[PDB]
């Protein structure tokens, strides 16, 4: 039937090179060569001040791995083969076998600051401290992606018997909460030609990768290549999953309208508004090893037809209106990310509540060219409706002065009442 | 001791933490020059300090008189001090009159620390006890072989130093005799300092495909007399070359790529014809003897027997037709095994960019020896001759760039035409037979030949003393010995002399032979009155009188220390 | 899988140009397939209150969701959908949806507040009435929606999550998802109308609804309307199947399988369920549309063999007991969960109470008779143990004394004094 695979995070097949990424993130990149039945293993990182790369060799082969700010996680899936490396070298490494049952392999390992989690094909989830100390064997539905960023793990579930699912908690040197367990994963698998065959015999799931955000939203990427962020995570009842980025869209938009196939999207991390990741050109999705910078693409809500760009251009270029439908509703989701993000983790810089103020203002600014489109076509009740979802009480005379170009008295009225119950 | 392999990097975090200033340079790297392996080391040790920023000043030392001078004249404000190919025989405070305590601040507590750090990094595993373990000023990058085999001298020494009858008379005395049992002995090298350096690089993360080929050069370098090193180094250096090799290609003027590939126990293989590759290689006149005519005769007939005409030999190797080079491995699989050069098969390090050519390592290391070696009242001669040994080195200097090829066919050109002169000599010295049996160790002296003002440089000496090991090893008739290659400077007019070890052949596969001529030197020079220099960093090259070449000769055969 | 598209209470054309699109508790949706051309003829049954109109389709709207102010026709393939209300003084308005290769329209729902996109790949699509968007967001793949009073009820199927149901409810403030993709109890399906109909509709959904208490309910391929029950708290909820209309039908025949009556639901009202008896070979309604009949509702405790070895059929009495204290029960929860929290909606609910717990006393009552018959003392006392007010209790002290038995009696004193003491 199905047949389980080892995952990283956004790790690279082997093809028919002789080397391939282990794991790739917003810390650096674990690669692994072939080297005449051992392996040497090159951990760079981007972070040049902080961590300084390294390398060794490996006689096991390592084939999982997983990067944070405080270690590095190798595991072995066939013979149950971990190793955990600090990289400051003060703290020790250690290295540890976990039992591992005919059929078994580890299909994904995830680091912790306190703990160490290792995932098997038959649902078990091993979990020790940074030292080696056992601490939990917990028996769940088998993990196929783990990620983990701070104190939160977000893992990702698949089995015939049970479904596609995912886990998010927050485990803590206190105040041990878990978010989600098992709850159902709102993705696409990827509908199982060499090209796509030779990455789908390694990651049968789609994953391309699986993070954090800069704020800590978990985030997503599956086969149809969108962005799922997780919105409204520490509130169960109010939880839901956004897609932030289509990027076969935004391909197709930034080419010119071109069905274009050459070009692909290799996900690394997501910074607000912004998500880091190689525009892969050739025939495969993978990188190879001369890895480019990263390139950096804005998330659009998609909410782009098109049929409208195709007919309105007889550079793909977005008429005002549904530009400001987007900028409206990707300015909504990124105000509630923000305000939850600053009301419950706090700010982590100083940066985060004029920016804040900044995308409720270009909130406004998208929703008064829609109440504009609104009030070109003599429609009074969007425009009521436009305006009151209008946040500020200064963007509301803007609304005011597009009435009174418009010729909508009774918007005036009805505006000046809603501003009457505004005053109190 | 003071410095294993896996805390090379804390000691790099040492310079940094006495270097790391922008206002002043603080850090002076001491190389030996003439040496290609420091050479390689210093550039590679230059490029990891202009990554990171520190002040440097490299200054090149050929005497150890040059390196007392040099050492004398320095100021107080600098803090480390690199010592690279030298330094790990002699006793440095003894040499530099170094006493710890105008050196120390801040001593207050069972802590010491001084204002200068002076490293070495030394390939001669002869190491000075009191150098490595009772000093603190002096740092050693030590390879790992004082935790293998140094722990009883360790003891000993540490005993020795701790406590300053049957009881006293028997311990001190059996200590000082395993003291003087790892002296006075002989000299040899089983690192190189390129693979040092490289795996200092290896544990910061400064490692690239630059780094990787100095390295190689390096460790290449010193395949001609310590084979055993390069065989030992070469797993490293393959790992290391399919680690940061690219995925894949098309020839294109931007990528460089360096392969594992056959490269051939040939001298200038590609950058000369095929015959005079042949030719002038040491193995293969080792084997074949080609220094009389039978020889040629017999390279003839083998190119007669590979199909290769001689007026296709004898063609440029780049205008060489290639159903001649393509398949040259095949012939050279089917035909050398008759004449018995199965061992010209080897697989080396070629490097290629662009559509400039490709060159091996072993040419490469050529050219640089060359350009170390004829790149461009007596005292100020001696004074003029240092001074244009150290400009050569940094004409060799010049030529590791990428961007200064033209140096490097000068190199070329001057690697065949010194080949030329080498092969000249070599076989002056076989024809009329220069060559005497003294029982103990053979004696070759030269009294006039061509071009006589070559031989004043030390590494033209070794290669015509490496030409006659080669050439007489593969001769069984005669066992090992050692010898001396005296060559006479009429302006100067001293016999230089050099300490030749003799080896294996090639195609044997054990311990290594030791440098015995050292000790019967020092010896020679305290008991008599001979005015002798003992200043170079090889300790087998000294410098005698004409006069006195004959009683220092007799006085070295009645010595059994050889 | 197909992910054909859903409306709700949808007939397929089976070789017919005239097909129906959505029928509610307000009227009826048609589509007449016409020289290339649709023609949709909306019509309500409420026909003093406004007038069923024609328009010309071009587009081919085969997703259509009806309420008491508007229609939202949907196109599944091009996602060009289109709300209408009913009266002229608010505009029209038509939106294009993005879709991506192979996605369709799967469902759309209308409220009077929220238009609603269901999608293939689950993006969950949100608009205002005037058609300014709110939300969009991707859950598992729409086959099912509905909505009213900005509750919104879905169902969703795929192969890698299985049939499940959400029921988010949009405040002003913020969303509030009560049970997000928990998984639903229906039961999927396994000639030529059966064919025609599960090719038109491979879910079998019937019909999916609110209840006009706002209480979700589903009418799936099994014939059995399911009610979601105590779904205001989620560690709480039942999902009853209140009707098995298979065993409705089968005692309405009168102890006969038949093969030509069927039934096609519209809605539930409090004890009723409004809905269409098609009679014919297939199983949707025709172009002469009857009257719509109402069916009570009846609990699945009723064995075949049974009442067919006691006999229009007779209903033995302790059969009928414990069906009508099963219904009382569960009526009783469930208006008991919709006042205490959403208040009074038409003000005779408070008598409703009353009656209900009246007869729930009165089934317990005939089910303490009928346990005294045969002389079961602590049967009788479990019985006692679950009545709700002390005025039957004096009729369940009348039956005791009436089979000369005490030792009932000096429990049920007992609980009685319990009772009002305490």
């Amino acid at each position: 039937k199905f047949r389980y695979m080892p995952f990283s995070p956004a790790g690279t097949p082997f093809g028919f090179t002789d080397r391939r990424y282990l794991t790739m993130n917003e810390v650096g990149y674990v690669s692994t060569v072939k080297n005449s039945e051992q392996y040497s293993i090159t951990v760079s990182f981007f972070d040049v001040g902080r961590f300084r790369e390294y390398h060794f060799e490996d006689l096991f082969g390592y084939d999982l791995c997983f990067l944070n700010e405080k270690g590095t996680l190798f595991g072995q899936s066939k013979t149950g083969q971990i190793q955990y490396r600090p990289h400051d070298s003060i703290h020790s490494n250690w290295t540890k076998i976990i039992p591992l049952q005919a059929g078994e392999r580890i299909t994904s390992v995830a680091a912790t600051p306190v703990r160490v989690i290792v995932g098997t094909s038959l649902g078990y989830f091993r979990s020790f401290n940074q030292f080696g100390v056992p601490f939990a064997v917990e028996k769940t539905s088998p993990i196929v992606a783990l990620t983990a960023q701070n104190y939160r793990v977000f893992s990702v579930h698949y089995s015939q018997f049970h479904g596609l699912s995912y886990s998010l908690s927050e485990l803590g040197t206190s105040s041990k909460r878990y978010y989600k367990r098992e709850c159902p994963l709102p993705m696409s698998l990827p509908n199982i030609k060499d090209a796509n065959l030779d990455y789908y015999n390694f990651n049968p799931m789609g994953i391309k990768s699986l993070f954090f955000s800069s704020y800590g939203d978990p985030c997503i990427f599956g086969s149809d290549n969108t962005l799922l962020l997780l919105s409204k995570w520490r509130s169960p009842e109010e939880s839901k999953w956004l897609p932030i980025l289509d990027s076969n869209m935004e391909i197709w938009k930034m080419s010119g309208g071109k069905e274009t196939t050459d070009i692909h999207v290799w996900p690394l991390a997501l910074a607000y508004d912004t998500l880091n990741c190689i525009l892969v050109k050739g025939k495969h999705i993978w990188p190879e090893f001369p890895l480019p910078l990263p390139s950096e693409m804005e998330i659009r809500m998609p909410v782009f037809v098109k049929s409208k760009l195709l007919e309105e251009n007889k550079e793909i270029q977005i008429p005002v209106s549904m530009a400001a439908e987007e900028e409206y509703l990707r300015s909504k989701v990124l105000s509630e990310l923000l305000t939850d993000t600053l009301e419950n983790d706090g700010e982590m810089y100083g940066n985060e509540n004029e920016v804040l103020a900044a995308l409720n203002g270009a909130y406004d600014k998208a929703l008064l060219r829609l109440f504009a489109s609104a009030c070109s076509d003599q429609n009074v009740e969007k425009a009521l409706s436009l305006a009151h979802e209008l946040k500020q009480d200064r963007a509301l005379t803007a609304a005011v002065k597009i009435s009174e170009r418009a010729e909508l008295p009774s918007l005036v009225k009805k505006i000046n009442n809603i501003r009457e119950a505004r005053y109190e | 001791m003071y410095y294993g392999i896996s805390q090379f990097s804390e000691a790099y975090n040492k310079i940094l933490r006495n270097s790391s200033s922008h206002s002043s340079c603080q850090l002076v790297i001491f190389v030996s020059c003439l040496n290609i392996d420091a050479l390689c080391a210093t550039k590679m040790l230059s490029l990891l300090f202009k990554k990171q920023l520190v002040q440097s000043q490299i200054v090149p030392i050929f005497g150890y008189s040059e390196l007392r001078r040099h050492y004398s004249q320095l100021d107080d404000n600098i803090n480390s001090l690199l010592l690279v190919g030298f330094g790990g025989v002699i006793d440095l405070e003894a040499f530099l009159e170094i006493d710890p305590q105008e050196y120390v601040i801040d001593t207050d507590s069972g802590e010491q620390s001084f204002r200068r750090d002076i490293y070495v990094l030394d390939a001669h595993r002869p190491w000075n006890l009191d150098n490595i373990f009772g000093s603190q000023i002096i740092q050693c990058f030590d390879d790992g072989t004082v935790d293998d085999t140094l722990g009883e001298q360790k003891e000993a020494y540490y005993k020795l130093l701790e406590l300053d009858r049957k009881q006293r008379k028997k311990q001190i005395h059996e200590y000082e005799g395993v003291l003087e049992e790892y002296y006075s002995q002989g000299t040899t090298v089983v690192n190189s300092i390129s693979a040092q350096i490289y795996s200092l690089l290896s544990a910061i993360g400064e490692t690239n495909l630059s780094n990787l080929w100095l390295n190689i050069l390096g460790t290449t370098s010193l395949d001609i007399a310590y084979a055993q090193v390069y065989n030992r180094l070469y797993p490293l250096l393959q790992d290391e070359v399919k680690r940061l090799t690219p995925s894949s290609s098309v020839k294109t003027p931007d990528t460089l790529t360096l392969n594992i590939q056959p490269d051939y126990y040939l001298f200038l293989l590609r950058h000369s014809s095929l015959y005079d590759s042949f030719y002038y290689s040491n193995y293969v006149n080792a084997k074949l003897s080609l220094w009389n005519e039978n020889g040629k005769k017999r390279l003839h007939k083998m190119f007669a027997r590979m199909g290769i005409p001689l007026s296709t030999a004898q063609e440029t190797w780049l205008y060489m037709d290639h159903s001649i080079k393509r398949e040259l491995g095949i012939i050279f699989d089917k035909n050398l095994d008759r004449y018995g050069l199965q061992d010209i098969i080897r697989d080396g390090f070629v490097r290629t960019l662009g559509y400039r050519g490709s060159i091996s390592a072993s040419e490469f290391v050529e050219a640089l020896t060359a350009l170390l070696e004829v790149g461009n009242n007596s005292a100020q001669k001696l004074t003029n001759l240092r001074k244009r040994w150290v400009s050569n080195f940094w004409l060799s200097w010049d030529a590791l760039d990428d961007r200064k090829v033209e140096l490097l066919n000068r190199g070329i050109q001057l690697a065949q035409d010194l080949q030329r002169a080498i092969f000249n000599t070599g076989v002056a010295i076989l024809e009329k037979k220069l060559i005497k049996h003294l029982r103990i160790y053979r004696l070759c002296v030269l009294q006039d030949g061509p071009d006589l003002d070559l031989y004043r440089n030390p590494l033209t000496l070794l290669r015509l003393g490496n030409w006659l090991i080669e050439c007489c090893a593969e001769s069984e008739d005669k066992q090992l010995l050692p010898m001396v290659l005296a060559s006479i400077d009429e302006n100067t007019d001293t016999y230089l002399v050099a300490g030749l070890t003799p080896r294996y052949p090639r195609g044997l596969d054990k311990k290594p032979i030791l440098n015995n001529f050292s000790m019967a030197f020092q010896q020679i020079t305290a008991e008599t009155d001979a005015k002798v220099r003992i200043d170079n960093f090889e300790s087998s090259i000294i410098e005698i009188r004409r006069e006195d070449l004959s009683p220092f000769l007799e006085k070295l055969t009645l010595s059994g220390l050889l």
